[PDB]
């Protein structure tokens, strides 16, 4: 059954998109938590 | 009409706020009587310490010559019970002679008076009582007032100040006994008369008293300053110039530096003391004020302490990233950031740790720690039962208070203060069913919600600190102190062995080396020890940088805000001043914040809360401060006092290298929001406190001017009697030994104050008779009478002992030395037996007896409280009284065929019937201070306490007997104890018998001693005379899920001997099914007492019991660290008395009966159990193969961390279940972990370095346990091995056995075909338990004798070596010769011989060797160190050798002397004569010996060099593969093993037929080897001192090896 | 087929230790804000949700 | 391969469904802290 | 082989549940910092 594989395969590419678009959310809450912690 | 005085001991605060409402402005009746009996002249209440000074009684006003006479006839009979005769007199001497001086018998003739009255009105519910003389002073007591009147002055204060007074002048008891008896116990002179002026200089000191106590206070830190001042060699510092003593008081002033003068460390003993004086108050309206501002200030901006915090977020990332490379051997998780240094990825995809990230902490900004295990939310079950009282709720708060002070303060009530409001005790109200579920309990604290009744602390001043403006401790609710010791346990298990700082602190092996490493650099000098002692540690933690390392601790354990709770909950608790008759005002329930007597929400949480981790936060503002300026430092962290060692660097000198080190610590400890001064944080380099003992120059100071001199808050949970006051005096004499105190000072101090609690509470027709005392005072605990300091051994040794043979060794001594009849002591004991066995008090405790005495306070205890409880899951656990199972399980336990109360104990402990008696029990002893059962029910126990005075009135003064005992004390004492248990149990008791050690052993002098008369002993040896700075100055030598877990233990162990009984596997089965498992099997598992371990660093000591014990393969009753204290204390006694210890003495067995062999008989229990579950309790292949793999792979990661700098703890294994372990196994797991690491280049040069020396202390246990080698010979590898390898030391042999895998392929892949999978399966956890195994199932080694030349006669020449590699041969040779030619059967040989030179002399057969030890077990150690074959344990007689000092017989050791074997010649035997040994002083011939044939050799012939050359030539193709290897190893330098392999190739050289050169010239350059130079880059290697077979199969380079140039 | 699919998996568990790393240095900014700024006048916080352990 | 190919689709898709919803708790973060330099 | 990355892809979930339970222990406290400050 090889092309439900395939299907999968998309889902895994949906799956990679995802990951990288909360790599950059998680780089912006990076960046603004830490140029919190200087001004207190 | 209500009970009033009712402590008997001072514990509460001292403030004349109650005198300052009687004073002005009251109209209450109490003050009216009180007002009416002051005088015109009246001092007030802070000038109470005027009125005692002038007091002279009439001098021997109570006849207490009874009690001296009684003091020396305990004192001796007690130190004759030890059997030591010298220090009895330096005992009663100094007790008679303290009650002989006027002014020491005037304080003691005053204590008693003082407790006499006391005792006299201790809950006296009458308010008035009449005027009583004490001394020349007429007291009259009113309600909770004392007034004092001597001539015309009076002085009205409260019963605390007079109860201060009481403890003042017992207080004064306690140091001028102490003083006068360490002036007979110490070398220095009697510094009584330093005492006598100091008291006359201190009452004569006519200031206002707040400068006068702060006089008092800074006589401690002053004198540190003088010493400190007089000896900072590296240092200057300002410590001592800014107290006031040289313009306050100039006598004091020239009594501190006359003090100075004579020693520094008498100076320190005298400063130590606390309120051994008047007690300086409370101060409450400066000092509190103080001690509140302290809490709360600021003192740094928060963008810094941010900052800060980070850069120690940085830091504690860093060491805890490398705690678990270094303990868990893998990395942790590691991020990716942009901005990260890629070396850090490097070292996590490497599975290695960088050398260059210790320097560099910095980058560990990016890098965190992912989650490595889970919260434990059941707390430990020991560490939450004492020395703490809490608070029930926010509403308890009143009953601190009076009601009368608020009513003439406020005008209020205080809200009832006798509302009990809830249980005040910690534990009842712990289970009472509120706060039971202990995960549910810390679930809002999980959540970070903390409850509005938790939040609040009570500040209580404390009794006996020689601070003046209070010290005060924390009293915090239930809840939080049960978050308390669960986040404090959860750091101590889990954060500590990661950390390099704290495993020191955990760790007592750790906390030895670092200690040593402490002490050597303070006696060099080199590496200065700064104490940076904080004011306030405690109150120097801020919200804003706390630097709580609680953040990432949070993530680390599965957990989100419950560590981050413990800092902001400082901020959370309301802080309140407990003070007697004074009040902080109530507002709504709830104390107002005044900033005196109340402060709402401080910044810190007190003393003893968040310890864990504030010291990991002060460690961590050092690291930073002090890698900043790049020094090599360690830390010991105390909490409020810090010890650091920094070590002197080549780029700055010490004094500019300790400025720029003080520079860095005050500006970053400034961003720390600690401020610090010159004054208050100092610089030093030989001074330093850790643990609470202050040390000068690595000298201790005895705290037994501080230790013994400390009160307790006494009479705790009962009615008072004298039981537990003689009870609580023992504890406090115990408490105080344990904690660095002499014990015979103590024990001393404990007579002295047993017999004055005696005078108190008895009528005068007992104590005009002496033999009443002494045998009221000799009875015991145990036995039917009073408890005494005397009675228990745990003051000299640790916890566990059993008191039996001790308590009766001590009545046998009282009969005997003493002329009292033995019906006299039956008269005092009358011994009762219950007519049923109790079984539940065998079982909890078992050493106790079925007996019960009238002196124990018979309360209903099993049920009152419980009574109690329900009338206030408490159903649950008390709707059935569990001593019904209890006792159910106990009789079905006592149906074993062998009886076992410790293994009866340890089956109760695994049940959950012992759970729930431990509840019970903690509702008995919950250890509060008065408020749970002193404070409870009163009225009815005041009459138990006049009639228990009654009582013991009536049981010693009725001459009838109960029990004669007579039968039990005659004969030998283990014996009579088991005879003793039989008969009140019914059921003789196996198991439980720790006889006597001095009964055991008796101690003598080697040249005292006979050695054939004398018996199996356990001795030490000095290494020099030692003297008062050797006790100081160190020396060479060194120093629930639990319930599944253990219950599988004991299954397993039960499976692991092979033993299957129906009813225990049942029962256990049961035990399981009630803890909630329902399957039936789960897959799952030197140091001393500290006291006088300094002296045991100059003295040696090993198991010298062999001869009797250990040859059996059974276990004994014998407890060799209570040995070796006994021993220990044995020569502190000797010191301390005024003698040195220059001879060696010994510990000889005396009573052959005594030692008992447990017996190899496993436990079947007869009847089935009834108990069915309860499940309402809780809420919610051969082994030893596997053993042997897994101790194999242990030893080598244990290794493995050997060379990055045992690991894995391996020391704490018996050596015998080693030695039952079968070592094949082992040496192919050793090889295997090797190949399975594949090391690096960097690596592999440590392994090579470190251990071809004698170093490693994984490698000297690797020694230990082939001290003795049989183990060797049966190894399968090693036979095989021998002849290939050329072993040189047994430090090169063993080393060269752990690197096979590394230097040669050729043994791997003989020995690579032995591997197996499921044994890489099995883990180290079931290790220790297979172990067991060997114990029983495995057989003892055979401790074959593989012999060595014997030397008899004549015989074919086989090669003849001894030693060859290193020493000279000869030397041995000529011994072997001239033991043979003498025929002796015994032979004696001095220490001075080189140890493996009289190793080989023990390889003969039919030798017996009694070495001339004198008492030094070293040297036996040194030659039993050098052994390949075990035999050299069997051919030395130790009892005859170990204790004979003099010459008796044939010596091998001195140069010249009477009866002393001293070091052409055509012989074949020895090519040449290099030592000729003389016996007699005289010269005989040597080469009528001659070789003979052999068996197999030890590993004095080395094997290599005999007659087979195809092993040799595997050895010349060997040595030069490892030197290929090692050229191309990274940062080796191959100096040492080039010159080996050169002496490997100078031994081929004579068989490859090319001339030797004496020098060549041999150049090496990579790898290629010639004399003659390929290459330019080839290095010139300097070597002086120096058929055709093997030619065929030759390498290349052995070819350029084979030709000269 | 099924190789490069898994190879895309390695590369989504590499990612997700990396995801799994973000967060916990990212707590622990704010984490040392809510130790710094606990004042505690009257010292009331109410925290958000409850958590299993 | 008949059960194989469908669970293991479901088993792409639970995550498929878990990482939405762990992203819009990453938005909602983001709309926290975002807050920070409205206090300080 | 379907079956060891079909329990790697399960894995891959329980870690994103987990992360989810611990970043809202992470919203807990940035709510009383609003208070606190
Ligand atoms: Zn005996
Ligand atoms: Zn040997």
């Amino acid at each position: 059954h090889s092309d439900s594989i395939r299907i999968l395969g998309e889902n895994i590419k949906i799956l990679d998109r995802s990951m990288k678009t909360m790599m950059e959310t998680m780089k912006l809450m990076m960046e603004k938590v830490d140029l919190l912690y200087a001004s207190t | 009409a209500g009970i009033n005085r009712t402590d008997q001991s001072l514990k509460n605060p001292l403030l004349g706020t109650e005198v300052s409402f009687c004073l002005k402005s009251s109209s209450l009746p109490h003050h009216v009587r009180a007002l009416g009996q002051i005088k015109a002249r009246n001092l007030a209440s802070c000038d109470y310490y005027l009125l005692f000074r002038q007091v002279v009684l009439p001098p021997e006003v109570y006849p207490i010559g009874v009690l001296i006479r009684a003091a020396e006839a305990i004192l001796t009979v007690i130190v004759s019970a030890w059997k030591l005769e010298h220090m009895t007199k330096t005992l009663y001497s100094s007790v008679r002679y303290a009650l002989t001086n006027p002014r020491v018998r005037a304080q003691l003739e005053l204590h008693i008076a003082y407790q006499r009255i006391v005792g006299q009105v201790s809950y006296s519910r009458e308010a008035d009582i009449g005027p009583k003389r004490l001394g020349n002073m007429s007291l009259q007591f009113v309600q909770s007032l004392v007034i004092a009147t001597i001539d015309t002055t009076s002085c009205l204060m409260t019963y605390n100040h007079f109860l201060a007074a009481a403890d003042t002048a017992k207080s004064r008891c306690h140091l001028l006994i102490a003083s006068v008896v360490q002036g007979a116990l110490w070398e220095q002179g009697s510094f009584l008369d330093h005492i006598i002026n100091l008291i006359d200089t201190i009452d004569s000191i006519n200031l206002p008293h707040d400068d006068y106590f702060t006089i008092i206070k800074s006589i401690s830190p002053y004198s540190q300053g003088l010493v400190m001042g007089r000896h900072n060699v590296s240092v200057s510092s300002d410590f001592a110039s800014v107290f006031t003593i040289p313009e306050s008081c100039p006598q004091l002033d020239s009594l501190l530096k006359k003090l100075l003068q004579l020693d520094p460390v008498l100076l320190l003993m005298v400063s130590s003391v606390q309120k051994s004086w008047y007690f300086p108050e409370i101060r409450m309206v400066d000092g509190s004020r103080e001690q509140l501002h302290k809490m709360r200030v600021e003192l740094e901006t928060p963008q810094a302490l941010l900052s800060y915090g980070h850069t120690l977020l940085s830091i504690f990332r860093a060491e805890f990233i490398k705690g678990y490379v270094s303990k868990n051997a893998k990395w942790p998780p590691v991020h990716l950031l942009p901005g990260c240094d890629k070396s850090i990825k490097n070292a996590r995809e490497l599975g290695r740790w960088s050398p260059a990230f210790d320097r560099r902490w910095q980058l560990f900004a990016k890098v965190v720690i992912l989650r490595i295990a889970d919260l434990d939310m059941d707390p430990d079950f020991n560490d939450i039962v004492s020395d703490k009282a809490i608070i029930s709720s926010r509403r308890d708060w009143v009953f601190e208070y009076n009601a009368a002070a608020f009513w003439k303060k406020y005008g209020e009530r205080l809200e009832r203060p006798p509302a009990r409001s809830g249980p005040s005790r910690l534990v009842n109200a712990l289970i009472d069913g509120r706060l039971d579920n202990i995960p549910a309990l810390l679930e809002p604290f999980y959540r970070g919600a903390v409850e509005f009744e938790d939040r609040l602390t009570v500040l209580v001043p404390k009794e006996k600190e020689l601070k003046v403006k209070g010290r005060f401790f924390s009293k915090q609710t239930l809840a939080i102190r049960i978050y308390q010791v669960v986040a404090e346990a959860a750091l101590k298990n889990e954060v500590m062995p990661y950390l390099k700082t704290h495993s020191m602190t955990m760790s007592s092996t750790a906390l030895t080396h670092l200690l040593n490493r402490l002490s050597h650099t303070i006696t060099k000098g080199d590496s200065f020890v700064i104490n940076l002692d904080y004011s306030s540690w405690c109150n120097g933690f801020r919200p804003e940088l706390q630097a709580p390392i609680c953040r990432q601790l949070d993530q680390m354990f599965n957990c989100g805000y419950f560590f981050r709770t413990g800092c902001t909950l400082p901020c959370f608790t309301t802080f309140i001043i407990q003070d007697r008759f004074n009040p902080p005002y109530s507002f709504r329930g709830e104390p107002v914040e005044d900033g005196v007597t109340c402060a709402v929400g401080t910044k810190t949480m007190g003393e003893g809360m968040r310890q864990k981790l504030w010291t990991i936060l002060t460690s961590c503002w050092e690291i930073i401060a002090l890698r900043e300026i790049n020094v090599t430092f360690n830390i010991l962290g105390q909490g409020d006092n810090q010890t650091i060692i920094i070590h002197k660097s080549a780029s700055q000198n010490n004094q500019l290298l300790a400025e720029r080190a003080l520079g860095a610590l005050y500006k970053h400890a400034r961003l720390a929001g600690h401020n610090l001064k010159v004054e208050e944080c100092w610089v030093s380099d030989c001074l330093y406190e850790y643990g609470k003992k202050l040390f000068f120059r690595g000298v201790p100071v005895p705290g037994c001017l501080k230790q013994l001199s400390r009160v307790t808050d006494s009479t705790g949970e009962l009615f008072p009697n004298l039981y537990s006051k003689l009870a609580c005096l023992t504890s406090s004499c115990l408490s105080a030994a344990m904690a660095d105190t002499s014990p015979w000072v103590a024990l001393a101090t404990g007579v002295c104050l047993y017999l004055i609690e005696l005078y108190v509470e008895l009528p005068p027709a007992i104590m005009q008779d002496e033999s009443l005392l002494t045998t009221l005072c000799l009875v015991g605990p145990s036995i039917g009478g009073l408890p005494t300091p005397a009675t228990l051994p745990s003051v000299f040794f640790r916890g566990m002992s059993d008191p039996l043979p001790f308590q009766l060794a001590l009545l046998q001594t009282l009969i005997k030395t003493t002329g009292v009849t033995c019906s006299l002591v039956n008269r005092v004991v009358k011994l009762r037996i219950a007519p049923y066995p109790d079984w539940l008090s065998l079982v909890t405790d078992p050493t106790s007896l079925n007996i019960a005495q009238v002196y124990r306070p018979e309360r209903q205890i099993r049920r009152w409280i419980e009574e109690a409880i329900a009338t206030s899951r408490i159903a649950t656990f008390f709707q059935q009284p569990l001593t019904e199972m209890a006792q159910l399980l106990a009789r079905d336990l006592s149906t074993m065929m062998p009886l076992r109360p410790r293994d009866m104990s340890a089956l109760f402990a695994l049940s959950n019937v012992a759970y729930g008696l431990s509840i019970i029990d903690l509702f008995q002893k919950s250890s509060t201070v008065v408020s749970a059962s002193q404070a409870v029910h009163i009225e009815d126990v005041a009459l138990e306490s006049v009639r228990y005075k009654e009582s013991i009135i009536q049981g010693l003064l009725d001459t009838t007997e109960g029990y004669n005992m007579q039968p039990y004390l005659e004969g030998c004492t283990y014996l009579a104890a088991k005879q003793l248990r039989r008969l009140t149990w019914g059921r003789d008791l196996v198991g439980v018998t720790m006889p006597f050690v001095a009964e055991q052993f008796h101690p003598h002098s080697s040249v005292g001693a006979k050695a054939e008369l004398y018996l199996d002993a356990i001795i030490y040896c000095p290494q020099e005379t030692l003297r008062s700075h050797h006790l100081t100055t160190r020396g060479d030598q060194p120093l629930a899920a639990n319930l599944v877990k253990d219950t599988l233990v004991l299954h397993q162990w039960y499976k692991v001997r092979k033993v299957t009984d129906p009813h225990l596997n049942t029962l256990m089965a049961r035990f399981l099914l009630e803890k909630g498992y329902t399957s039936d099997a789960r897959p799952s598992i030197q140091g001393l007492t500290g006291y006088v371990n300094i002296l045991s660093t100059w003295l040696r000591f090993s198991s010298d019991y062999l001869h009797s014990f250990s040859k059996s393969s059974d276990d004994y009753t014998i407890h060799f660290q209570h040995v070796f204290t006994y021993g220990c204390l044995y020569a502190d006694s000797v010191i301390r008395s005024g003698g040195v210890i220059s001879t060696p003495y010994l510990l000889s067995a005396s009573c052959k009966t005594c030692f008992e062999k447990i017996d190899s008989e496993e436990f079947v229990l007869a009847c089935e159990p009834q108990y069915r579950g309860a499940e309402w309790l809780i809420t919610k292949f051969d082994p030893c193969v596997s053993a042997s793999y897994c101790l194999g792979i242990l030893i080598g990661k244990s290794f493995l961390v050997d060379i990055r700098a045992t690991w894995a703890n391996l020391e704490r294994f018996s050596i015998s279940d080693m030695q039952k372990l079968p070592w094949s196994i082992v040496i192919r797991s050793l090889w295997r972990f090797l190949i399975g690491a594949r090391l690096l280049q960097f690596e592999k040069a440590g392994l090579i370095r470190m251990l071809y020396a004698a170093t490693g202390p994984t490698f000297s246990f690797l020694m230990k346990v082939f001290q003795d080698s049989a183990l060797l010979m049966d190894c399968a590898p090693l036979d095989r091995l021998s002849p290939r390898i050329n072993f040189h030391s047994r430090g090169d042999l063993v080393a060269k056995l752990v690197l096979l895998p590394f230097i040669n392929p050729g043994i791997v892949e003989i020995e690579v075909s032995g591997i197996n999978s499921k044994y890489h399966a099995v883990s180290e956890a079931n290790m220790d338990l297979y172990i067991a195994a060997a114990k029983s199932v495995g057989v003892k080694p055979t401790q074959f004798v593989e012999e060595t030349n014997d030397f008899t006669a004549r015989g074919h020449h086989h090669g003849c070596y001894s030693l060859s590699w290193s020493k000279s041969r000869n030397q041995s040779q000529v011994l072997k010769m001239v033991v043979r030619k003498l025929k002796l059967c015994v032979l004696y040989i001095y220490p001075t011989v080189d140890p493996a030179v009289a190793l080989d002399l023990c390889h003969l057969p039919a030798l017996t060797i009694i070495l001339v030890l004198g008492g030094d077990p070293a040297y036996y150690e040194r030659l039993l160190e050098m052994d390949l074959c075990g035999a050299v344990s069997s051919r030395v007689d130790i009892p005859h050798s170990l204790a004979a000092r003099t010459h008796k017989g044939f010596t091998i050791g001195p140069d010249t002397g009477p009866g002393v074997i001293r070091l052409c010649y055509a012989h074949p035997c020895l090519e040449e004569l290099e030592f000729n040994a003389y016996l007699d002083s005289e010269l005989v011939d040597i080469s009528d010996m001659c070789c003979l044939p052999l068996a197999t050799p030890c590993k004095a012939l080395f094997r290599p060099i005999y007659r087979s050359l195809q092993s040799f030539r595997l050895a010349l193709m060997d040595n030069y593969s490892f030197v290929m290897d090692l050229i191309l190893i990274r940062g080796l330098d191959i100096r040492p093993h080039l010159e080996e392999f050169d002496e490997l190739l100078v031994v081929g050289q004579h068989i490859l037929g090319q001339p030797v050169l004496v020098e060549v010239v041999y150049y090496v350059g990579v790898p290629v080897l010639a004399r003659h130079p390929w290459s330019a880059d080839l290095k010139r290697i300097t070597v002086g001192g120096r058929q055709g077979s093997l030619l065929v199969g030759l390498p290349a380079g052995l070819t350029q090896l084979l030709i000269i140039d």
